[PDB]
């Protein structure tokens, strides 16, 4: 047959000889990705419970609010485009770019190539596909533009940082109070995940031949490499923090109390 | 059989073999490289030391004179002084040209190659890269060979126009014309088919003999070929009684059996030395081995045949993991033995043979033939003891010398010798003999285990004349029982057949070692007698050579006593002071003193 | 606890083979190669193994110990329960020669296709100056005992035979990476790494980094950097 049943290889009539639970990691990856995508696509399109008009909380799923249909006070950069026809999310500016950034990620690519595309489900288990072209043909040659969604992600992280910074306002001046803690932790972890990127590691100093000739970029490359050794952790961590932040803000906008340290 | 006509055949791709291949190729010749294993998987990959080279990168008071003095001191002034001089004054250039082949050593703050300290060396000399130096050397040489044959492809038109690598091919005999090398007969391990290389020059560069001993830190291929090849072809061996042992190195857990235990761990809690560790640490390792064998022969010898060397009732748990990091990680991941909790099982492992084929110093070996030798299979350097790092730059230096000497011999050759068929016939017959019924049969593995047991027990670290001829008498019966060895199966990669073929080399090198160790009646470096404890007699200008009187497959040896050449011309420096030379030399100088 | 193990070794040649059942005494603290050598010494003298040294600094003893590509001289035999069967088979990517020995020649003809190290054509041997931070990146890839487990596990060549001609494998793209990161090399190799040796056939599903005995970060340190370096040359619209 095809790949390990070829006539010249050892005659084992087995898809794999592994005796462990090798199908557990793809299943967990599928469940996590599916849960996140379902939650994000429901919340981004709900169209409500995203803005606390008192303590100025805004969900990352509504980061730049550029419509005149937004809750008065929500737009931090101006209201540009009218009202939208119910199938364009209220954050149509940033959510496409974040989805593209996480889609063309060197880690997420491994995850869903193993899980969805059944390119190797496990390490040494016979692939179900007969022909394979890798990232050489058309639709998958476009994964090399990750380095531009990286710049987009830098800009979106700057927008999120501005929002989290101005979210420190109680009605009677400055404020604190656990919405700020969650928003700030979410932003910091987004920054960490963005700076863990392999394209960041390449653009800062990974493309140099002589490190001794560049003292600053060598330092930056060292730190970014230490961060990048755990790029897999931060992807899931930031998915979880996004979910938790959006959930807490939705609960506070619709109904619960906000646990503040400065008066209202 | 298939026949290949070349200019040089190099039986071995290690350090010496690959350097000789490189040098013979650029002198301009057609070279064949025969390897018992895959390309680049020689025993050199296990070396973890460095290349002793007086490059003067760390401190500039180094020299080739102090390196020569260090090599002569470490060998107890039994070295071939010409080979030691040559290696001392040529080792920097070999290491410097290694890094033009793509090698990446550890660097100093200036960009030069970094050098370590070692025991016998007065100054920092050992050029290293982490703790994988043989791997770097062998990778560099293999990739340089590949570069050379890429150039061959580009200019001549074929990848193998000059160099061809026959890996996984074992050589069994050397065909002779009238005393001159005329070829090399062997077989393919994969197919069991026979190969004949028709070349007028041969560079052996094979390796050690460590598979004749039970406890040893040597590869599968160290079966003693090369030594036996040259011996039963035409040549002589010297200093076969000088085998380097290490009194430690775990013996019981077969996952860690040849893995040497350094003295650093013994710079703490130790085995036993009548006090302070039950400190009498560091007392000469020959006496360490004397105590070990005295406690094993009559005492609480552990079931594995060794002693404890326990470190547990010591720096409790954390100081071990950091003071001995790599040993701890290796043991826990390999033998599942945590050194902070358990006692080791260490014994006298076998590391290196400091004798071998008697080569000429400048150009390589041979009496009549066009035979050449380099590396561990040669003898004369490392007289009675060797220095760490010298064994790894010796490879480069004298592999290049052997390649150059073979090139010149081939270029100055009037008519090429041609092989006879009445010798390829005999080679095929001997190599196919173990495939007969052979009433009252034997087994290759049983005979190998018996040889290993006898050699490790009776010709070990500390020898005795009463028990070193017991082994000499039981080797006779072992070689008599070898006459009935039978292999089961066919020729397609039959490791029983391969072992039955290598047993006839083991049985020759064992007889050489035992017959020399019985005749050298004095202790010096790697050869410890017991009834002759008086170190360093005038058995210094004496070499105790070995040659095959005459016979068939396992041939009887004879050992002779030749003198050495008048020691040194002005190589009696002042670094060599009289107060130091008179401890070793006969009162024969008459010139040295200013 | 010197129990009797239950083994299942693949015996055969290029004509076909089976898994045969054996029973061997396993002493405490010994690797799979020890069990195989015991089997050779007592039961099956003609079993193909291809070992050279017993420390892991080679690449000779590669096999598939229980469905996982591993070195036989390092698999601890304590990883497995005393009551479970251990199934040893040759590498399932390369052609089989005999019982446990495969024909690793594809990755020796792939070796003499990658351009070699070339220094400047004026520099003398004693005059090479490199700083430690410049050689650090390549010194990691130079730790490669050529086990070819990386070449075995890659699904590009393992599951598709027609890609053997187009893909060089993870080992020979790590080679290209470490020649590219050498501070004194001269040839580019970025265009040929993609056009001749098919670097684009690697999806980043690591699967190689998972089997390297030397723990080389093949994908993160060699393959993704080279993919980015090829995107610089071919797919970066900043021109
Ligand atoms: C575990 C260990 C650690 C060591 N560490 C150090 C160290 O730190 N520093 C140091 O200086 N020295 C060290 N040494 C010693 C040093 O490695 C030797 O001087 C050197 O490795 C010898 O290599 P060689 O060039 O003689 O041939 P090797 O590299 O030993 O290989 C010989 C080649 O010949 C081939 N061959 C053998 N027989 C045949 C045959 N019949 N037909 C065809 N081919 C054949 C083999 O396949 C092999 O490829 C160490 C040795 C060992 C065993
Ligand atoms: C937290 C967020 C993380 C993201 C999680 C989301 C989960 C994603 C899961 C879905 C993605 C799974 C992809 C796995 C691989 C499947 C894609 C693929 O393999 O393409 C195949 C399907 O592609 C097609 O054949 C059809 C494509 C034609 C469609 C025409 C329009 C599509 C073009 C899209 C333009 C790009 C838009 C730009 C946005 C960045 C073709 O096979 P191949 O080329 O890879 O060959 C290899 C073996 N033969
Ligand atoms: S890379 Fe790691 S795995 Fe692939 S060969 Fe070199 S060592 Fe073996
Ligand atoms: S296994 Fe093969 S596909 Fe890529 S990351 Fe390793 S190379
Ligand atoms: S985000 Fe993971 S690689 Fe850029
Ligand atoms: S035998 Fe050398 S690596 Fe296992």
């Amino acid at each position: 047959a095809t790949g390990v049943f070829s006539p010249r290889r050892a005659q084992i009539p087995e898809r794999t000889l592994r005796t462990d639970r090798w199908w557990q990691a793809p299943l967990l990856t599928n469940l996590g990705l599916a849960a996140f995508v379902i939650y994000a696509t429901i919340r981004a399109f709900w169209g409500s419970a995203y803005w606390v008009a008192d303590y100025h909380y805004l969900t990352p799923f509504y980061s730049p609010c550029v419509s005149t249909a937004c809750a008065p006070g929500s737009s931090h950069f101006g209201q540009w485009v009218g009202d939208l026809p119910w199938f364009i999310p209220m954050a149509f500016i940033s959510l496409p770019f974040l989805l593209a950034f996480r889609l063309t990620c060197y880690y997420y690519r491994k995850a869903y190539y193993r899980s969805v595309w059944q390119s190797p489900t496990a390490c040494a288990v016979a692939e179900p596909h007969a022909k394979y072209t890798g990232e050489t043909r058309f639709p998958l040659i476009l994964q090399n533009i990750h380095r531009y969604f990286f710049y987009a992600a830098v800009l979106i992280s700057l927008v999120n940082t501005y929002d989290a910074i101005t979210a420190f306002h109680s009605p009677s001046g400055f404020g604190f109070g656990l919405g700020n803690v969650i928003l700030t932790g979410n932003v910091i972890l987004l920054w960490v995940y963005t700076l863990s990127c392999h394209s960041c590691r390449h653009v800062t100093g990974g493309r140099l031949k002589h490190f001794s000739k560049h003292p600053v970029r060598y330092w930056i490359w060292t730190q970014v490499s230490k961060l990048n050794t755990r790029h897999m952790l931060f992807a899931w961590i930031t998915l979880g923090t996004l979910v938790l932040t959006d959930f807490y803000i939705m609960l506070v906008a619709s109904g619960t109390i906000s646990d503040l340290r400065f008066i209202g | 059989l298939e026949r290949h006509s070349y200019d040089v055949v190099v039986i071995g791709a290690g350090g010496a073999g690959l350097r000789a291949v490189i040098e013979a190729r650029e002198r301009g010749l057609r070279v064949a490289v025969v390897t018992k294993s895959l390309f680049g998987k020689a025993h050199t990959v296990m070396a973890e030391g460095g290349c002793a080279a007086a490059m003067r990168n760390v401190n500039t008071k180094d020299s080739w004179q102090v390196h020569f003095g260090d090599t002569m001191r470490g060998g107890k002034f039994l070295n071939n002084w010409r080979m030691a001089e040559l290696h001392a004054q040529e080792a920097p250039d070999r290491v410097w040209e290694l890094e033009t082949y793509g090698a990446l050593f550890d660097r100093t703050k200036d960009g030069k190659i970094s050098q370590r300290n070692f025991g016998g060396h007065t100054y920092p000399r050992l050029a290293h890269v982490g703790d994988r130096t043989g791997l770097e050397i062998i990778r560099t040489l293999q990739q340089k060979i590949v570069s050379l044959q890429q150039e061959d492809k580009r200019e001549l038109g074929d990848y193998e126009a000059r160099i061809r690598v026959f890996h996984e091919t074992s050589i069994t005999e050397l065909i002779l014309d009238d005393g001159k090398i005329a070829g090399a007969f062997g077989y393919y391990r994969e197919t069991g088919n026979f190969v004949l290389f028709e070349a007028p020059a041969v560079v052996l560069a094979t390796g050690g003999i460590g598979k004749s001993f039970k406890v040893s830190s040597n590869s599968w291929e160290y079966t003693g070929d090369g030594h036996a090849l040259a011996l039963r072809a035409g040549s002589a061996l010297i200093n076969m009684e000088f085998i380097q042992f290490h009194p430690t190195g775990m013996v019981w857990p077969l996952s860690v059996k040849g893995i040497l235990v350094t003295e650093g761990v013994r710079g703490d809690g130790g085995v036993l030395k009548n006090s302070e560790g039950k400190t009498p640490d560091l007392l000469p390792r020959d006496e360490v081995a004397r105590a070990i064998n005295a406690e094993v022969k009559a005492g609480r010898g552990s079931p594995h045949g060794g002693v404890y060397l326990d470190i547990a009732s010591r720096m409790p748990a954390e100081e071990i993991k950091r003071r001995l990091p790599s040993m701890y990680h290796q043991f826990i991941e390999l033998a599942e033995v945590d050194i902070t909790k358990d006692a080791m099982e260490v014994g006298p492992t076998c590391h290196y043979v400091m004798g071998g084929i008697e080569v000429d110093p400048d150009t390589a070996a041979g009496a009549t033939p066009g035979l050449f030798a380099a590396g561990e299979c040669s003898g004369g350097m490392h007289g009675s003891n060797r220095l760490g790092g010298n064994s790894l730059s010796d490879l480069l230096v004298f592999g290049r010398r052997a390649g150059l000497g073979a090139a010149d011999y081939v270029r100055a050759l009037p008519d090429r010798p041609k092989v006879s068929e009445a010798a390829v016939e005999d080679a095929t017959r001997l190599v196919l003999a173990p495939f007969e019924p052979k009433a009252e049969p034997e087994n290759p593995y049983t005979l190998h285990a018996e040889l290993q047991q006898s050699m490790n027990d009776l010709v070990g670290i500390i020898r005795k004349e009463a028990e070193i001829q017991e082994a000499l008498d039981r080797l006779q019966e072992l070689k008599r029982r070898y006459a009935n060895v039978t292999v089961e199966g066919g020729r397609v990669f039959n490791p029983g057949w391969h072992l039955a073929i290598d047993m006839r080399n083991m049985l020759l090198v064992s007889e050489c070692v035992a017959k020399a160790a019985l005749q050298r009646t004095e202790s010096r470096g790697g050869h410890t007698r017991d009834d002759y404890p008086e170190m360093d007699a005038n058995w210094r200008n004496t070499l105790l050579v070995c040659r095959v009187s005459g016979g068939d497959p396992v041939v009887p040896d004879v050992t002779v006593t030749p003198e050495q050449q008048v020691p040194m011309r002005p190589d009696l420096l002042g670094c060599f002071e009289l107060s130091e030379l008179e401890k070793y030399y006969t009162p024969e100088e008459l010139a040295e003193h200013p | 606890a010197t129990y009797d193990a239950k083994l299942r070794v693949w015996r055969g040649d290029d004509t076909g083979g089976e898994l045969h059942d054996y029973t061997v005494e396993v002493n405490d603290g010994e690797v799979v190669l020890d069990i195989i050598h015991r089997l050779q010494a007592t039961q099956t003298p003609d079993l193909a193994v291809r070992w050279n040294c017993k420390a892991g600094k080679c690449g000779s003893c590669s096999a598939e110990i229980n469905g996982r590509p591993r070195l036989m001289c390092m698999t601890r035999m304590s990883t497995f329960g005393e009551d479970e069967v251990v199934t040893v088979t040759p590498l399932r990517t390369f052609p089989v020669m005999r019982d446990l020995v495969t024909d690793v020649s594809f990755n020796y003809e792939k070796a003499r296709q990658i351009p070699s190290f070339t220094p400047p054509k004026d520099l003398q041997p004693g005059e090479y100056r490199m700083q430690q931070e410049d050689v650090n990146r390549s010194q990691e890839f130079r730790k490669c005992i050529e086990c070819f487990l990386c070449q075995n596990v890659c699904h590009v060549v393992r599951d598709h035979e027609e890609n053997k001609e187009n893909f060089a494998g993870p080992r020979f793209h790590m080679r290209i990476a470490e020649l590219d990161m050498h501070p004194l090399d001269t040839v580019d190799r970025k265009e040929m790494a993609q056009d001749e040796f098919g670097l684009g056939y690697c999806n980043i599903t690591k699967c190689c980094t998972e089997v390297c005995p030397e723990h080389i970060k093949i994908t993160d340190n060699a393959l993704i950097p080279m993919k980015e370096r090829v995107a610089d040359r071919k797919y970066d619209p900043i021109v």
